[PDB]
């Protein structure tokens, strides 16, 4: 599952992905700036053609949080 | 191949009895400059011997450099020459000598006499540059305190080096570079905001064909990191899962041998 | 340093003198003192002018630099910029090299020897080859 982020401060931001990855229970990442986010996350499984990926509706945590500083 | 620095393109003259000489100094791709040293000699004597005994002015990496009470209609040869950190066959580059005499020809320009300024005070010792109708202070060094503060200060006053006597601290913003340190304690910190803390050999990174090693925490991933070895053999370590290229080996032949009798075999 | 010096000392008055010898090590041994000696000044001491020579000290508004007779002639052996506050120290040998300096235009503070604290707190310990015949460790 790849994750993505946006800052919600500004009234329009373009998301932008931060986590490529197995997806976990838990999952940890950092190296992201200040601003207050809004966070989706999307999964991506391939089909038996290497070429062909589905993926899925992002999802979108309602919550917004400023990142940890 | 270790590249020499380049020496200082050129060199311009000005005069008050005091004299000034500073050079401009442009590289790319070459050995970065840490000091600069100016020689000067009569040229009769350079006739009679090349820069030998001669009195020498050393400067602190700056293009700059002031002679007062030089001789009076004298001849007299300059050399100006970059110093790096390579090893002594190619540390430093010299610029071609420019000879120079004082002559009443000379136009004397004491701007550069005014455009300066320092003062000794009780309450300290101070050096100051005039920029406009202003001065901004360049060193400082208290008397209550053995703070010493060097370079000039930025916008919002942060000044480049700092100590302090008083938290026993010297605070150095920028690079440090000595043929050794001993400490007790290489405790490495995120000092800004994204910074990665991390101990390697110089242009090594993780995870690449170099042949460093890399240790640190990985901010990015929140992770710690390790890698020891070229691009084939190596024991690259990430906190999810390690990999050891290389062949290993573990303990030792009779490792468990009994040291009061042998082993031995017969049919 | 090997010597010391001591500006306008009383006249005709006797002072006892210990020269202490601080290392780095247990702080039961940390200092070592020399053997306790007295002076006095006074016409039965003979004046030896030979010191005031060696010695300089140069202060102008271009800079503040230290300099010793060597062969009759000034060695510069510490220089401070007025302008930038460039700074180097120590004696130079052979081509014109300053074992210490800063500088705070290119945010960098070069030693040609050795640097003890008890803690260092720096983002990047890099470990460089400068001489290249060293293999850094």
């Amino acid at each position: 599952c790849t994750i993505e982020l946006k800052d919600n401060s500004n009234a329009n931001n373009p998301w932008v992905k931060y986590y490529v990855g197995a997806l976990m229970p838990t999952i940890m990442f950092g190296g992201v700036p200040i601003g207050s986010y809004k966070v989706r996350i999307s999964g991506q499984i391939s089909l038996p053609d290497g070429v062909t990926i589905d993926s899925s509706g992002y999802y979108e945590y309602p919550n917004v949080f400023e990142v940890r500083y | 191949n270790f590249v020499p620095p380049a020496a200082p393109i050129n060199i311009v003259f000005k005069a008050a009895y005091d004299l000034r000489v500073q050079w401009d100094w442009n590289r790319g791709a070459g050995a970065n400059v840490r000091e600069f040293v100016l020689s000067y000699i009569d040229s009769a004597e350079f006739v009679r011997t090349g820069w030998t005994k001669a009195q020498k002015i050393n400067v602190g990496a700056a293009q700059s450099a002031t002679i007062i009470s030089f001789p009076w209609k004298v001849e007299h040869k300059f050399k100006v020459s970059s110093i790096a950190w390579g090893p002594d066959a190619q540390d430093v580059t010299d610029s071609a000598v420019q000879t120079f005499i004082l002559n009443e020809s000379t136009p004397l320009d004491n701007s550069f006499v005014n455009e300066t300024g320092i003062e000794v005070n009780y309450a300290y010792i101070k050096g100051k540059i005039k920029d406009g109708s202003t001065w901004k202070q360049t060193f400082l060094i208290d008397a209550a305190t053995g703070a010493i503060n060097i370079g000039l200060l930025d916008a919002e006053g942060k000044a480049p080096i700092s100590f302090d006597p008083v938290k026993k601290i010297v605070n150095v913003d920028g690079s440090v570079i000595t043929k050794t340190i001993n400490a007790a304690n290489f405790v490495m910190t995120n000092l800004t905001g994204q910074d990665n803390p991390a101990i390697y050999t110089q242009g090594k990174t993780w995870g690449d064909t170099k042949s460093g090693i890399w240790m640190g925490m990985d901010n990015v991933t929140a992770k710690p990191k390790l890698d020891i070895g070229n691009a084939t053999q190596y024991i690259r370590y990430d906190g999810n899962i390690l990999r050891i290229s290389s062949e290993v080996v573990i303990g030792t032949p009779n490792g468990d041998i009994d040291i009061q009798t042998g082993i031995q075999g017969k049919q």
